[PDB]
């Protein structure tokens, strides 16, 4: 079949997501060495957009699972996840890093 | 019927005795795609204990979050978009202040 | 009392409760915030995506719930930041008001 | 704007999330590597064989 | 009288500029909380998994437990006594780690206009306790069902 | 694409528009209102446009 040329693509869009993360984090976050709202900072089109598109992107599914947690069938189950458990790892920095 | 290759379909004839009558009753399956429709001349059909019928295509989802996160981007990055209504506005607001 | 048939029959019930063995709500406008989430972590240490009326905790299908109660709670949270910039937007013009 | 940009950047990237494009495609392996046996024309749908 | 009306407008100049920054100050803090709602959930999303031991519900839960806590220390947070969420009666600890609240429902306010008034304080009640119009309760059964033909 | 409470999100500034129009109407300006006619002493509406 040789899914990997897309699979590689996927990780370097991994990284094309960490870069407007950053870009985010960059131009969208504060200006406090003038305890400033940055230029971006603050505005409404801003926060609402960041966050709703991020919970855009974190939608997810139901899926089976040999298990000992979760909703729970016997010691495997049914379970509700999304793309980071078996794909991604997702960081507290936002960015996301590939397991 | 089995002989046209009606794609995904073919046709078995079954009995009926039941209630103290005598009867030959009819069955078939596909895949829900489209729509099962029929024209036949509706007397015949009567004497073949049958009418026109129809059940309908019924597809279900994969929720493909990423195309319509896709899409979600679509109309903010298009001119639908409100930060691109804002971007209009800081033109409108320049101009304003030039005027 | 009987007869009754395989339907309903009809009969009026107390003026008031206070409390009862009630069904279950676990989202509601009304907000309850930390209660909201001292509920999750009592399904999140067990495991329970659901409960059950015989389960130690008879009623709290916390996780699952959760992420119900905390999108709606989420959304509280949005529009107030829509009218806490609006405030600026607003103030903002009354000292440009007032400088001019 | 030029966040902007960055969107409409990784936009085109979330573009390609929606797609199932190579995943259908095929390919075939062979143990030659000149003065050849044959060659097979595959695509998407073709038996792993 | 003139100078009286600039004497009187340079007095709500002052008095709109020291409001305007704790606006910003303020909308970098309420959405420094969303961040923490969004860190909060996230850990949330992979804690969903089903293999995990007991401890590993509590690897996640207990970052997310120092998140609950911690949000109710940037909550009952005030500025030099000026409890950020008491409503219209700001000069008091607002929460305590059960949501439960220490502040008024009202919303303090400031007059700029020709006698106008400027109100913009949180109650921190109504944060906690208001409701929405978008939304519906809820509600289902808790006894559950099988077929127990064996 | 917005809920209703999510398009009355947008109605927080359009309340404030609709009041900042309200009290720029108002205006006595110089203590006297130009916009209540020849009776610049009077304050013009009731701030709900009456």
């Amino acid at each position: 079949q040789d899914f990997e040329g897309v699979t590689k693509a996927m990780q370097d869009l991994v990284d094309a997501y960490n870069d407007l993360v950053t870009n985010l984090n960059a131009a969208t976050d504060y200006n406090s060495e003038t305890g400033t709202k940055g230029t971006l900072q603050g505005i409404s089109e801003v926060n609402s957009i960041r966050s709703s598109i991020l919970a855009d992107l974190f939608d997810s599914q139901v899926v089976d699972g040999t298990t000992e947690d979760a909703n729970g069938n016997k010691v495997n189950t049914k379970v509700m996840l999304s793309m980071q458990d078996f794909g991604l790892s997702l960081n507290d920095a936002g960015t996301l890093s590939f397991d | 019927i089995n002989s046209k290759g009606i794609e995904g379909l073919k046709v078995k004839v079954e009995s009926y005795n039941q209630n103290n009558v005598t009867g030959f009753r009819l069955n078939f399956s596909g895949d829900g795609s489209s729509d099962f429709s029929i024209k036949g001349d509706a007397n015949i059909l009567k004497e073949l204990g049958l009418s026109d019928v129809n059940i309908t295509s019924k597809p279900i989802e994969g929720k493909g979050i990423f195309s319509k996160l896709k899409a979600t981007l679509q109309e903010m990055t298009g001119k639908d978009g409100s930060i691109t209504k804002y971007d209009e506005s800081l033109t409108n607001d320049i101009k304003s202040l030039n005027t | 009392a009987p007869p009754f048939t395989t339907t309903s029959t009809v009969q009026n019930g107390p003026n008031f409760s206070f409390s009862a063995n009630n069904s279950l709500t676990i989202d509601e406008p009304n907000v309850d915030i930390i209660k909201d989430l001292d509920s999750m972590i009592d399904a999140v240490l067990k495991g329970n995506m659901r409960a059950d009326s015989e389960s130690e905790n008879p009623r709290n299908t916390g996780m699952q719930g959760a992420l119900e109660r905390l999108d709606h709670l989420a959304d509280h949270v949005s529009k107030l930041n829509t009218t806490m910039g609006a405030y600026h937007n607003t103030i903002e013009g009354v000292n440009t008001r007032t400088s001019f | 704007t030029e966040i902007k940009t960055k969107l409409l950047s990784f936009q085109t990237a979330v573009s390609s999330l929606a797609d199932a494009t190579v995943f259908a495609k095929r390919k075939v392996v062979g143990s030659i590597s000149d003065n050849p046996p044959a060659s097979l024309t595959v695509n998407s749908g073709v038996a792993l064989q | 009288r003139l100078e009286y009306e600039i004497k009187t407008l340079e007095q709500v100049k002052e008095s709109t500029s020291r409001a305007q920054e704790m606006t910003q100050n303020s909308m970098k803090a309420l959405q420094d909380m969303v961040k923490l709602l969004e860190d909060f959930k996230v850990k949330v999303t992979q804690a969903a998994s089903d293999s995990n031991s007991q401890t590993s519900r509590e690897a996640i839960a207990k970052e997310l437990e120092r998140i609950k806590e911690s949000i109710v220390q940037l909550a009952n947070t005030s500025v030099n006594g000026q409890y950020l969420f008491a409503g219209s009666q700001v000069a008091n600890k607002p929460f305590d780690s059960n949501g439960n609240y220490y502040g008024d429902k009202n919303n303090i306010n400031v007059v700029t206009g020709a006698g106008t008034e400027s109100p913009y304080n949180i109650p921190g009640w109504d944060l906690f306790f208001k409701a929405d119009g978008d939304y519906k309760k809820q509600i289902s059964t808790n006894v559950s069902f099988t077929d127990n033909r064996w």
